[PDB]
């Protein structure tokens, strides 16, 4: 588990 | 060279997953120089997330190799050089995208939807530059990026309802911006909370053509919590 | 220009998944006139076959999109050049690698094992080019194809064991030729069914280092068996 | 499902 950003 | 054709081979791109050709289509739909519909900004963000990533995603795997092979000279160094390579594609992306965002999309945003969207997106890639920025450059590049984000960030806490998913996309953003960027895992961990708690607190506000994107955005948001303060 | 060097970036392209890269590295190696060494052959093939799966997997997209547009001319004649375009790079690909095929690869080859491994890949990429063929050329291109993979097909059948990975891979392509390319779903059948059969009735001659690819490539003979039988 | 070539 990694830190994650805004998906699209 | 018309506009709704280059639109539309910008979808069959999309379809056919060739990203820089879609990129290209839209950039030349942006160059034209009126303000996007929200069905282009999409496809011309889409696009470019997709080509830049696909170097920021290599870029981690060569970085990776050049710190194990401490002590292998010889495969060090051509990590490097093709990290060095990478970085030289990514930049070329990142400038084309900023530039974009300088010359069409945040001077043409008529509403403060837009302004918080491109905003955000100029945080991002300045963002996606500080991840491989180093020595003199990287200050500079760094504070461009928190002074987009933190623009963004207060048009969308003035504007926009706490359940927004641009707003609460920023908020994401914005938390990893300090956690990775600034290396502040306490401001990354109240700003991430903060959004997640005051969405929490108006679920009323939710509109039924986006909730999926906002409850999504809010899980992510607690993910990365959970992360950092375990 | 070193080839241990070529040869180490074409490994550090292929893990950052560069494949334009990794094969412009392998195809130099490959120009230097020496022999492949099967580490090199294995890098040329995988880099190549990642380039023109791109463009197989982008035209099928395309292509279909092409023939649901009728009575709607001018989508479908934007639909119809971006296929064009696709085909042509696929061409382009397939042309390289067939070239450097008859040019070094296949006279090279000492060993049998070498050559069935060329021959079968000749067999492959004259079969992509077939995939797009259309008018004139298609029946030329396909009797290259079956050419190809006849030859190796006799030839390992001769010099190889039932559970050679090179002689099993290359029974599960020429059967997938028959089905696809000739239409002819019977014999694709016969020659999967023999392949699958004569090499479990032999798992013993199966060595450490190939017995994983071996059964792989069982296990998808026979998936094929079941999903033309139905 | 559908028809697969060899893998690598």
């Amino acid at each position: 588990k990694r830190t994650a950003s805004n998906p699209k | 060279m018309d506009k709704n054709e280059l639109v539309q081979k910008a979808k069959l791109a999309e379809q056919a997953e060739r990203y820089d050709d879609m990129a290209a289509c839209m950039k030349s739909v942006t160059e034209q120089g009126a303000e996007l519909s929200n069905e282009e900004r999409n496809l011309l963000s889409v696009a470019y997330k997709n080509v830049v990533g696909a170097r920021r995603s290599s870029w981690r795997v060569v970085s990776s190799i050049e710190q194990k092979t401490e002590g292998a000279e010889k495969k060090q160094q051509m990590a490097r050089e093709y990290r060095e390579k990478i970085e030289t594609e990514l930049r070329d992306i990142c400038n084309d995208v900023l530039s974009l965002l300088e010359k069409f999309l945040i001077p043409n945003a008529s509403q403060a939807e837009s302004k918080v969207f491109y905003l955000k997106m100029k945080g991002d890639y300045y963002r996606y530059l500080a991840e491989v920025a180093a020595g003199d450059d990287k200050k500079g590049i760094v504070d461009q990026s928190q002074q987009a984000y933190q623009e963004a960030f207060e048009i969308s806490k003035k504007e926009m309802q706490p359940t927004h998913p641009i707003r609460l996309g920023l908020a994401l953003n914005f938390s990893v911006f300090y956690y990775e960027i600034l290396n502040s895992p306490e401001k990354a961990c109240s700003l991430a909370k903060t959004a997640f708690d005051e969405a929490i607190a108006e679920l009323d506000t939710l509109s039924e053509e986006s909730y999926k994107d906002s409850t999504l955005i809010m899980q992510l948001l607690r993910d990365n919590l959970t992360l950092w303060t375990s």
